């Protein structure tokens, strides 16, 4: 499911800046 | 046509009411931007009590202000970390807008100061926590929850962009939930001036406009288009472009190609089809129209613009709170030392701190 797909790029956590 | 005479006349005279409350708006933020306060407290004058968060700059702690008891977020910024991450201008950017800016969604600054070794601001204390925690933990928001937040950022743009301030950082990690369940912005490190066109690739990738990662001149189209990702985020609980990597992200965005989840109403996804357009000519903010192409969406038909600002409207969620002081919603941190130097550091580059 797209949720998995979610789950499955590592990117969940809080989000750094460039 | 859409609205009748009593409808159109009403819709009319509100529009031409956030005109004017604009213009006045800017008038005070400008008086305050040509004459800034500096120096309104000390150290001395609070208890240290947790570390709410950190970063590669510095740290903010809940204090208590010892005189008056109040609790308050001092962010404390090391000036030489400030200097070789260089992050200067940002960092005196930052305080400007904030002693500026007055606007019920934008945390305020009730003091600040420096010393030897640091940069201080200290801010209103807003004990929710981070809407991404808060969305982490529920999974997703309804529709009227979104939408609840989603007016709060569109009233808190339509403010910023009439002063001229592109914001460029929205994201629920940005986004702070107060006692009443109200929205408050904290960070302004890479928001600016920009009446025209701006080019510095900054931002978050899942939140990046197409024309940033295109390195094309950017207007405040971006914030609109912002708003996009975050409003679906908020509804689906995941953001609309997402990869492993950055560089696959970025693919997706420029891309055009948007999907959404089956319990998106069709209302909504036709305001995200809109707001997460990568036609520039074609996106919802950016036309000849302004923002009340999306205050006058049919997903926001139920929104009560004034009330939202008003403040009158009761939140869907109130966040945990057992009195002042209350960190419960906050990430625990090591607590480390606040180490002030016998020598005067970075003088010269702060002196208008
Ligand atoms: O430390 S912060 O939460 N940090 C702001 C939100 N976190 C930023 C962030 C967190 C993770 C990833 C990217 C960015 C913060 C800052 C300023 C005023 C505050 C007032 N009351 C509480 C906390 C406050
Ligand atoms: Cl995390």
């Amino acid at each position: 499911t797209t949720y998995a797909d979610f789950i499955a790029s590592g990117r969940t956590g809080r989000r750094n800046s460039i | 046509g859409h609205m009748g005479n009593a409808a159109a006349a009403k819709k009319g005279s509100e529009q031409e009411s956030v005109k004017e409350f604009l213009a006045k708006a800017k008038e005070e933020f400008l008086k305050k931007w040509e004459s800034p306060s500096q120096n309104t407290a000390q150290l001395d004058h609070f208890d240290r009590i947790k570390t709410l968060g950190t970063g590669s700059f510095g740290r903010v702690m809940l204090v208590k202000h010892k005189e008056t008891g109040n609790h308050y977020a001092m962010k404390i910024l090391d000036k030489q970390k400030v200097v070789k991450l260089k992050q200067i201008e940002h960092t005196l950017n930052e305080k400007r807008i904030l002693q500026a800016v007055n606007f019920p969604f934008l945390v305020k600054l009730e003091f600040s100061f420096k010393d030897n070794s640091n940069l201080y601001m200290v801010m209103e204390y807003v004990p929710g926590g981070e809407m991404f925690s808060h969305l982490r933990r529920i999974g997703r928001f309804s529709e009227p929850h979104a939408r609840f937040y989603a007016a709060q950022i569109v009233l808190t743009f339509e403010y910023l962009h009439s002063l001229d301030l592109i914001y460029r950082d929205l994201k629920p990690e940005n986004l702070l939930i107060d006692q009443q369940g109200y929205i408050q912005v904290t960070d302004f490190g890479f928001a600016k001036r920009v009446k025209g066109r701006t080019w510095t690739l900054c931002g978050t990738p899942e939140y990046l406009a197409p024309e940033i990662i295109l390195s094309k001149g950017y207007n405040k189209a971006v914030d609109w288009w912002a708003l996009g990702v975050l409003i679906y985020e908020m509804a689906a609980g995941y953001p609309p472009f997402f990869a492993d990597q950055p560089i696959q992200i970025y693919e997706k965005i420029v891309s055009g190609k948007v999907r959404f989840p089956s319990h998106f109403s069709s209302d909504l996804k036709d305001l995200l089809r809109n707001l997460l357009q990568v036609d520039l000519t074609k996106r919802f903010g950016n036309l000849k129209n302004g923002v009340n192409d999306i205050k006058n969406h049919k997903w926001f038909a139920t929104t009560d613009w004034i009330a939202i600002y008003q403040r009158k409207v009761e939140a869907p969620f109130i966040p945990k709170f057992k009195g002042p002081g209350d960190t419960s919603n906050f990430d625990d941190y090591e607590e480390e030392e606040i180490r002030v130097s016998i020598n005067e550091k970075c003088g010269k580059e702060f002196t208008e701190f």
